[PDB]
């Protein structure tokens, strides 16, 4: 179990993996024995692979003892499922960022949009005015002649 | 050294897609870094001016970033509410710092290479530590929005710049503004403190008299909206000679590795190098076609780099 | 407009669950290769208790199917005859990462 943590520790070292508002949850299900007491976020998540990585093996003994037809699980294994797992958080919070990024520029186009629409209407209000002091000047000056 | 740019430029570095904010050095190799506003960070090779990478994790416009002593992190802030730290290693983020709210402008580590420090809208300022990620404490007496921060040559005094016509210097230990400045003409925008070598370069510059310790003590400038760059000091608040000259608005300033010459970029189009203690340098450098935003001076190589609007980085020699 | 300022809202709560939605995505793909659909229903929800009392966020929401692949890369599996199955899709997706 302390080569899985170890394991999983170094290789997500380089992983984003921190919560500061992270709540300890009161039983913990402690699965690492030299786990510290009061761990953070990327000590619970290590946990939570280990356990994952243990959940295989009693699995594998369900089966067999049902009678069933098992692979041995090994620690490549656990190295495939530390590599997908670092792969698909890169992956997914490179792919969130672009969507928002992308987003975030179409609500500011958006709102540049709706504010040359008010001033294009003010732009046609004085056009009114003008035409409207044209047209009476030319009216009264033909009423003159 | 009498490093002094000149009018023909090396490289003029076209990657960005959208205006560059900021551009600084690495500390140790020959990479510089520049900041836009398509929140994607560009790595350069100032030398040979070959596009090195880019860095993408941010996802507002990128306003301000800023390495360490040791070149090993990249501190960046951008609108996006947040701060991201880069491991210059491999180049990928490792600690994205929340709260903070709304647009943060400023963002800088002090030298000890521990904490670093973040101004935004909100109008205050944040302290947060490199290892874990916890705002520790919040610096507040700013009313409007803070532009630019930057500590001290040991990790002990900050200057904040702000709308507010304010510059107000804070203490590390008792968080209080030990000298607060109310004296421009209009926004105060970009500021940058005194190295050592400089000085002893101000005593005959301005005829200060040195204190009972004999320390002239530290030293501000801050450059201001109204057209002028005016050069502080820390222990007494008073003005000691103001610089006035630029056409348009001032965007960024610092001082010349040798403490001789001052460099600053403004919204004029042009770089303008000024003299100071006997005012015969001011030599005025068209730099862009359009508005220029930030600037930096390599602190051995001969070498200064602009970044500007028109989404182009530029590196200039210096003679 | 309406729909992107929801999203952009919503940005920050999809960003904090990451963790454990690639965490659980991972252990499926890497794990629950060999086993029939029972078996890996099971252990995906031994899992998903486990995180649970880990006080560790996840999506329970999206299907693990939909979330490791995108409808253009399901309606080609389609078109190379792959049969539309939950469980053929979790294995091209195993077959894909």
């Amino acid at each position: 179990t302390e080569a899985l943590y170890q394991v999983g520790k170094e290789f997500t070292s380089k992983m984003d993996l921190e919560k500061p508002n992270y709540i300890v949850p009161d039983y913990m299900p402690v699965v690492y024995d030299k786990l510290p007491q009061p761990p953070s976020h990327r000590e619970a998540i290590v946990n939570s692979c280990v356990f994952v990585h243990q959940t295989l093996h009693q699995a594998n003994a369900r089966l067999a003892k049902r009678g069933g037809r098992t692979m041995a699980i090994t620690p490549r294994h656990y190295l495939d499922f530390i590599n997908h797992y670092a792969n698909l958080f890169h992956e997914k919070r490179s792919e969130l960022e672009e969507q928002q990024m992308h987003l975030n520029v179409g609500l500011r186009k958006i709102k540049e949009t709706v504010d040359q629409v008010e001033e294009l209407r003010r732009d046609l209000r004085i056009k009114s005015q003008e035409l409207e002091v044209k047209n009476a000047a030319a009216n009264d000056k033909l009423k003159k002649m | 050294k009498e490093w002094i740019p000149r009018p023909p430029e090396k490289y003029a570095l076209s990657g960005h897609r959208s205006p560059v904010t900021r551009v600084i050095f690495h500390p140790v190799f020959s990479v510089m870094v520049s900041a836009s506003e398509d929140a994607t960070i560009k790595v350069w090779d100032y030398e040979t001016g070959d596009f090195e990478r880019t860095l993408k994790g941010h996802t507002d416009s990128v306003q301000d970033i800023s390495f360490d002593h040791s070149g090993k992190l990249l501190a960046s802030c951008s609108a996006d509410m947040t701060i991201k730290l880069w491991d210059f290693q491999g180049f990928e983020c490792i600690r994205t710092m929340h709260g903070h709210d709304h647009n943060v402008s400023s963002v800088a580590i002090m030298p000890n290479g521990d904490h670093i420090v973040s101004a935004s809208r909100d109008k205050t300022i944040k302290m947060w530590e490199v290892q874990t990620g916890y705002c520790v404490k919040t610096f507040t007496g700013h009313r409007e929005w803070v532009r630019m921060v930057r500590p001290n040559q040991d990790g002990t005094l900050i200057a904040s710049c702000s709308n507010d016509q304010t510059v107000r210097v804070w203490v590390v230990a008792t968080k209080e503004c030990k000298a607060e400045l109310r004296e421009h003409e209009h926004v105060v925008e970009c500021i940058s403190w005194a190295p050592e070598s400089s000085y002893s370069s101000i005593s005959e510059a301005t005829g200060s008299e040195t204190k009972k310790s004999g320390k002239p003590g530290p030293f501000l400038l801050s450059g201001s909206r109204d057209k002028t760059i005016k050069m502080w000091d820390v222990s007494t608040g008073m003005c000691l000679m103001t610089l006035v000259g630029h056409d348009n608005w001032v965007r960024g300033v610092l001082f010349h590795s040798g403490g001789k010459f001052i460099l600053s970029c403004a919204d004029d189009k042009t770089l303008r190098v000024w003299d100071y203690k006997n005012k015969r340098c001011m030599k005025t450098l068209n730099a862009h076609e359009h508005f220029v935003t930030s600037l930096d001076f390599h602190k051995t190589a001969p070498y200064v780099v602009t970044g500007s609007v028109d989404q182009t980085v530029k590196v200039w020699e210096c003679r | 407009r309406e729909r992107w300022e929801k999203t952009s809202e919503t940005f920050k709560n999809q960003m904090s669950t990451i963790a454990g939605d690639c965490l659980l995505s991972a252990a499926f793909i890497a794990y629950a290769g060999y086993f029939d659909q029972q078996m890996r229903q099971n252990l995906f929800t031994t899992w998903s208790h486990h995180l649970q009392q880990a006080n560790i966020q996840f999506r329970t929401d999206i299907a693990r199917t939909e979330y490791l692949s995108n409808a253009d890369e399901r309606l080609r599996w389609q078109a190379s005859s792959l049969p539309a199955d939950d469980l053929c899709t979790e294995n091209a997706i195993m077959l894909k990462r």
